[PDB]
């Protein structure tokens, strides 16, 4: 028997035993989100607890087989995944340090409080707090106190172990044979050996980057406009060539611009589309929510939901003593259970949220049949782009009207057609310089390009260069600003984010021209059209088992991530945005502050 | 006139492992088949060679009746010149195979929450089965080339692997009980006229 034989062998032994451990981490989590109690805390750890030390033993096992001398490449790949040190390259002493750091980073995020001055009792936390302020005020000096605070109490004691933890996740991916972990990090969208279909850590940079100029010209516009509307409302705050202070962009990192809407609407007068008092005057549930989110997708010829789901899943909020974790989230249990936990209400943001959430299921349902270990999105973006592309047709008014939520008598013009591209900029154009701005200092920091000493010096010139938004309190280098965004200081890689938009709106098109759509590419709706369902399912399917390069041609034909689509999304939205800054200043003076 | 024991063989408190799969052989009594097949209480009942219909006229040496527990996506592995790990390591039907299949789900009676492990099956296996044949041997499969000394190893796994149901698995994954009803016809006293 050959070392791929014997491969296959003890693959076929690791998926029928880590599909049942994996079923019982996942059904005890299940019960605790569901039911907050302190045994199913202890349930919830045990459980997890196996199955962490499960892959750890397997992880070990895999190492023995090279994988120099295996050819089939559906075991290469179940092989490669598994074999993945990740920390235990590191001796035990460097991996206690680290998952302690980790952890620290963790609690000091989740648990820090700020107090507000001459009273030390009244303190808030990051949520709700410190979001609360960020979000709806518009007093300067209130969202002035919590950027500051939250960057200031918080972030600086993350800033000594955050440079412990360079050092040491840098030590852990020069172990595993990467550049640093950046590199590591970049390594989710690698493909090897498949001719004409592979893909370079390298090349992901050059991709973003090179993406990433042809949206500058639409988000300068986006910004001046912003800017222009944001001077009229603080007249004294902000100039008319400099960029954006941080603290007044709608929450607290300027992540989304979405809750700047309120100032920056271009027709503040024709309302939006709220079709949540037509749920209510229908005596919606939750039930028929997700009983009309199965009806588009059983429209496009995909399977409908399983009696499991309808049995399982909790879409109502379990209310008195017993509590729940309302997240909304979607839950791939394996054999054959797959859940939706979601404390729905009746309104129109929870009937946009139950179509992203039953796309994940759907996907998840699609690729099944394949081996464990390829049970998921192509990369890491996949996963959430197929969930962002139901809530698009689900919320256009082709759809709204033709499921009798919206009126008839209701029609389409071109100024709210203008509000509702704005409000999508806000929130989908906004945080594309702040996710490629972000994730570009902190591959900077590991490939080793940046400095401790010049760790905020570089942050900021980067914001005021890149993303046009300048600090409105000057930091020196014992502040961590990056670290006070959740993703940073809880280690999670954030080019997902960047790619993930570039392709929900590749899906989208492609879409939209099987199911024969007619008109400007955001009015679209894939309802009732099986062809637009047939080709995304040939991708769904796939789960890891192929190169994301091919999976993401199965669907849009193109081998590569691509910003036409969304351009062509906006570019509405881009043509009015040009005529409104004829008489504006477009781009934006990086050596300006609020500070003077 | 002696009636068949079928109230044994479909209504037993446990069903046997399907590695270990349960024969009870039918003899000298009347088998009133069509109580069996107008019942709706079946999820699968497909006959391979002779009809249901109403073909309860016919007379047959043995009657064998073979009782085993798999899941629900496994059910197709149980007809004639079917491949899978059921139908090449546990229980396999010949070409010719003659007689009646008779599958139903049993999620309220197999299934506990937590998981019911009492149902095993062969993961592993040197060949596949002859027709008819059954393996309860417990001796550690070698998949490498280095001797297991009887423990498990490098290489070296234990060969029934259990299934583990609980009732909110998918029905692809929920326990079916299966009935598998074998016509002999030798040229022998036929004692098993059934009507
Ligand atoms: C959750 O657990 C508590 C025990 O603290 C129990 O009172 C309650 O019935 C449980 N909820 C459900 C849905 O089982
Ligand atoms: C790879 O192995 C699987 C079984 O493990 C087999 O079904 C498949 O056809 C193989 N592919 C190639 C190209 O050999
Ligand atoms: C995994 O760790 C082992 C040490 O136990 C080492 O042989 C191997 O180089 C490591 N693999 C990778 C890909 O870093
Ligand atoms: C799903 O569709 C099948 C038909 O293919 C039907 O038997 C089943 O009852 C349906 N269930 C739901 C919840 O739509
Ligand atoms: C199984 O038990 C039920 C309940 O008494 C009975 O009516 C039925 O006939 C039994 N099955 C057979 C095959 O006799």
């Amino acid at each position: 028997s050959t070392i791929e034989e014997q491969a296959k062998t003890f693959l076929d032994k690791f998926n029928h035993e880590a599909e049942d451990l994996f079923y019982q981490s996942s059904l005890a989590s299940w019960n605790y989100n569901t039911n907050i109690t302190e045994e199913n805390v202890q349930n919830m750890n045990n459980a997890g607890d196996k199955w962490s030390a499960f892959l750890k033993e397997q992880s070990t096992l895999a190492q023995m087989y090279p994988l120099q001398e295996i050819q089939n490449l559906t075991v290469k790949l179940q092989l490669q995944a598994l074999q993945q040190n990740g920390s235990s390259v590191l001796s035990e002493d460097k991996s206690k340090r680290l998952n302690t750091i980790l952890n620290t980073m963790s609690t000091i995020y989740s648990t820090g409080k700020v107090c507000n001055p001459d009273n030390p009792q009244e303190c808030l936390l990051l949520e709700p707090g410190l979001n609360e302020i960020m979000a709806n005020s518009l007093d300067y000096n209130e969202r002035l106190w919590a950027w500051e605070s939250w960057r200031s109490e918080v972030g600086k004691q993350l800033r000594p172990l955050y440079e412990e933890y360079v050092v040491l996740k840098n030590e852990m991916a020069r172990a595993n044979h990467y550049e640093d972990y950046g590199d590591y990090w970049r390594g989710d969208y690698e493909v090897n050996g498949v001719d004409g279909y592979d893909y370079s850590r390298g090349q992901l940079i050059e991709d973003v980057e090179h993406t990433f100029e042809e949206i500058k010209p639409l988000y300068e516009h986006l910004h001046a406009y912003v800017r222009a509307k944001l001077m009229n409302a603080y007249p004294s705050y902000i100039s008319p060539i400099g960029c954006l202070p941080a603290h007044l962009l709608g929450d607290m990192w300027g992540r989304f611009w979405t809750n700047l809407y309120s100032l920056t609407v271009p027709f503040g007068q024709k309302p939006n589309i709220d079709v949540t008092d037509a749920m209510v005057d229908q005596a919606w549930d939750a039930q028929r929510i997700f009983k009309e989110a199965e009806k588009f997708f059983v429209s496009v010829g995909l399977p409908n939901m399983t009696q499991g789901f309808w049995e399982n899943s909790m879409l109502t909020d379990p209310g008195n003593v017993q509590k729940a974790v309302c997240h909304p989230t979607a839950w791939d249990l394996g054999k054959g259970d797959f859940r939706i936990l979601m404390c729905t209400k009746v309104t129109m943001d929870d009937f946009l949220t139950a179509h992203h959430e039953m796309g994940h299921i759907q996907y998840d349902m699609a690729y099944a049949a394949q081996p464990f270990l390829l049970r998921n999105g192509a990369n890491e973006g996949f996963h959430e782009a197929v969930g962002e592309i139901m809530s698009l047709s689900a919320a256009t008014p082709k759809h709204l009207k033709s499921i009798g939520l919206l009126s008839p008598d209701f029609q389409e013009d071109n100024e709210t057609e203008i509000n509702f591209l704005l409000k999508q900029a806000l929130t989908i154009v906004g945080t594309l310089p702040f996710t490629y701005m972000l994730e570009k200092w902190r591959w900077m920091v590991f490939k080793g390009e940046i400095p401790k000493d010049q760790w905020m010096k570089k942050w900021w010139e980067m914001k005021r260069e890149i993303v046009g938004v300048v600090e409105p309190v000057p930091h020196d280098e014992t502040y961590c600003d990056p670290a006070s965004l959740f993703h940073v200081s809880n280690d999670y890689s954030f080019i997902r984010y960047y790619t993930r938009t570039l392709y929900q709106f590749q899906f989208q098109e492609a879409l939209c021209q099987a199911a024969k759509h007619e008109g400007p590419l955001h009015k679209c709706d894939i309802s009732n059209s099986t062809e637009a369902g047939q080709k995304l399912f040939n991708m769904l399917r796939l789960g890891k088992s192929e190169p994301w390069t091919l999976a993401l041609e199965n669907v849009v034909g193109a081998k590569n991530m691509n910003v036409r689509p969304l351009l062509n999304y906006f570019e509405p939205l881009f043509t009015w945005l040009k005529d409104q800054n004829k008489n504006s200043f477009v781009g934006w003076s990086t050596d300006w502050s609020p500070y003077a | 006139t002696n009636l068949c024991p079928f109230g044994e063989v479909f209504n037993a408190t446990r069903f046997a492992s399907v590695y270990a799969w349960n024969r009870k052989r039918i003899s000298n009594c009347v088998a009133d088949y069509s109580v069996l097949y107008n019942s709706a209480s079946f999820s699968t009942f497909k006959c391979y060679g002779v009809s249901p219909t109403k073909l309860n006229d016919l007379c047959f040496t043995n009657v064998y009746a073979d009782s085993f527990v798999i899941r629900g996506d496994e059910v197709r592995q149980i007809a004639p010149g079917q491949t899978g790990t059921i139908a090449d390591y546990n229980y396999k039907l010949p070409d010719d195979f003659t007689g009646c299949v008779i599958a139903w789900n049993s999620n309220n009676l197999d299934s506990k929450v937590g998981g019911n492990y009492n149902y095993l099956y062969r993961l592993f296996r040197k060949s596949n089965l002859k027709p008819f044949e059954r393996d309860i041997s417990t001796e550690i499969y070698q998949a490498g080339s280095t001797p297991c000394n009887g423990v498990k190893g490098f290489n070296c796994y234990f060969p029934l692997q259990s299934y583990g149901f609980q009732p909110t698995y998918g029905v692809g994954y929920q326990p079916y009980r299966v009935v598998v009803l074998s016509f002999e016809l030798l040229h022998a006293p036929a004692t098993v006229c059934g009507k």
